[PDB]
Formats: structure tokens, sequence, C-alpha cells
């Protein structure tokens, strides 16, 4: 695939966001791909939208485009939340979906970095969803786990971060 | 891109926070939903973000800040009609970002910010 295409995990993270009407923030759309999701959150918050495939943010439905590794060109400070639907897959390296050994090594990397007071992240069963929370807690996050969904193939988990 | 993107991006290899310079091959006018800007980075030393875009915009004839527009949204940081329009009304599609203290690029290439591939000018 050309680019990470909507799917029932996409529309799974949309449907929490919707629930928790996020507005007048500015939102971080981190592995924007597309943009489905920058077109919901920009109706009601400024968003930045960024990926590291080039391809995406050439046919994205619109927005505030940076291409990008995770957050080290992203000014945390400047930014009110992050969502996330991250490369989650299991056992592969590919630059889209892959997210290595327990499709965890994207995942753990943006953990490791993320600082800013509020955080949306999509994680499948696979991932360790208690590990993520807890690796998550270490970084000073309260979390809970906003949604759990069983879609074609697995199951899916929302995990909503914030910071007293 | 449009400017106000300057509240939020950052050089990737300093640790602490510089300047970002922005040259613009080209620019254009766009319509001006919700725009909320990070203002304390437009207002810190008597506008200096606001300056440098000015200026790096100065062959550009779309929108237009002047010397007082920046002065009165420094003292009125809430009157900031004007600000907005230049920070969201304005998209870079072709230009470039470079870190004043270590001159990494970031290049803008069909309105898109690119931190990756990123050049060096020192
Ligand atoms: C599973 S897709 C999610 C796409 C879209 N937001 C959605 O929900 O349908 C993960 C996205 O992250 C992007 N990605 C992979 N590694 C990345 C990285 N290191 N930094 C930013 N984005 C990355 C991929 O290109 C892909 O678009
Ligand atoms: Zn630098």
């Amino acid at each position: 695939m050309d680019w990470y295409e909507p799917g029932e995990d996409t529309y799974t993270l949309m449907d929490a966001l919707e629930r928790e009407g996020l507005e007048m923030k500015i939102v971080l759309d981190l592995g924007t791909s597309t943009g489905v999701i920058t077109e919901q959150l920009r109706k009601r918050n400024t968003v930045v939208s960024t990926d590291l495939n080039i391809r995406a943010l050439e046919s994205h439905r619109g927005g505030n485009l940076v291409r990008a590794d995770l957050l080290c060109s992203i000014n945390q400070e400047s930014v009110d939340v992050v969502v996330f639907n991250p490369p989650y897959v299991p056992d592969t390296d590919d630059p889209i979906i892959g997210g290595g050994y327990l499709g965890r090594e994207v995942i753990d990397r943006f953990v490791d970095a993320v600082t800013v007071g509020m955080l949306y992240l999509l994680v499948i069963e696979a991932n360790r969803p208690k590990e993520v929370l807890a690796r998550l807690e270490e970084r000073g996050y309260g979390t809970r786990i906003l949604k759990v969904r069983k879609i074609l193939g697995e199951t899916v988990y929302i995990i909503k971060g914030e910071k007293s | 891109m449009k400017p106000f993107l300057l509240g939020l991006l950052k050089c990737k290899r300093c640790s602490f926070m510089t300047k970002l310079i922005l040259e613009c091959e080209k620019a254009e006018s766009n319509d001006v939903d919700v725009k909320i800007f990070n203002k304390h980075m437009f207002t810190e030393n008597g506008g200096e973000r606001l300056k440098s875009l000015v200026n790096s915009l100065r062959d550009f004839h779309g929108r237009e800040l002047s010397e007082q527009d920046i002065s009165s949204f420094v003292e009125n940081p809430g009157d900031d009609e004007k600000i907005k329009e230049f920070l969201f009304g304005i998209d870079v599609v072709e230009g470039s970002l470079r870190c004043d203290m270590c001159g990494l690029i970031y290049p803008i290439k069909g309105s898109i910010v690119e931190t990756v591939d990123t050049v060096e000018s020192k």
C-alpha cells in the first residue's frame, strides 16, 4: 500500500474522540496519513498533522502538514493534545505499519518522548496494552482505557493519557 | 505552511529552543473554523518572531502587517484579528526554515514542512 487507509481501527479512535468532544485545543494528529482524523479534529480545533510517509501527505485531505519522525521537530510545549494511531503490527519493520518486536517499537519510542498534557493512543492486544499503560504511568501520565472494541483481525484499545 | 506553525516547530538537533528563520520562495494567500495559536511565541522580545516573518515575506503582498500592528499586538494580545489573519491567512508553498543556532534546514515543498530529509547550511 502507498499509504495507510482508514480502517475499523481508525474509526474506533475517531468514535472515542467524538465522545470526548475535544474543542478549542491545539492538537497534533501524529501519523495523520491522508488525514481522516484531521478532518474530524479541525472542526473544533487547530490541528497540526504529521507523518513519516510523504506519499500520504501529498494526497492529504488537507491541513497543516509536516513530514516528521514522531515528535523530534515538534515543540510539545505548544501542543495541548496528541492523537496517534501508530504502526502497531508485530514482527515487521514496514515503514507504514511495522512495529517490530511486539509491534511495540514505535509505540515505545513515542511513549518515551511524549510530554504534552493529554494524549489519545491506539494499541492492539498483541502490543500488550498493560505494558503500554505502565510505561505511560512511568512518564507521568494518569491513564485509562477509553474504549475496547473487537474488529476484523484483532481487538483495539484506545488509551487516554493525562498529566496531573 | 501557514506562519502560525512557527510557534509549534523546533530544530530537531538543538536540545533547547532556538529561532527557526523562514525563507520564502513562493507564498499564496489563503481564506481566513478554529484558529488557535501560541501567542507567547509571537509576543516575546517585542514580537521578534513576527518581525522575522514580516521580513521573510516582504516580497509577498497578498497580506501585510505593520510596525503598529505588531507593537499593538504585543500591548493587547487579545486584539489579534490582524495577527491571526497574517499567521493563518498565508501559506508558504515553497521555501525553507533554518535553525539560527545550528543552521539545520527544513525545506518547505508543496506547502509541506520537511523535517526528515534536512539540509545543512553551516
Ligand atoms: C496505522 S497508520 C494510521 C493512519 C491514520 N491516522 C488512521 O488512523 O487511519 C500509522 C501511521 O503512522 C505513520 N508513521 C509510521 N512511522 C512514523 C513515525 N516514525 N513518525 C510519524 N509517523 C509515522 C505511518 O506512515 C502511518 O501513516
Ligand atoms: Zn538547531
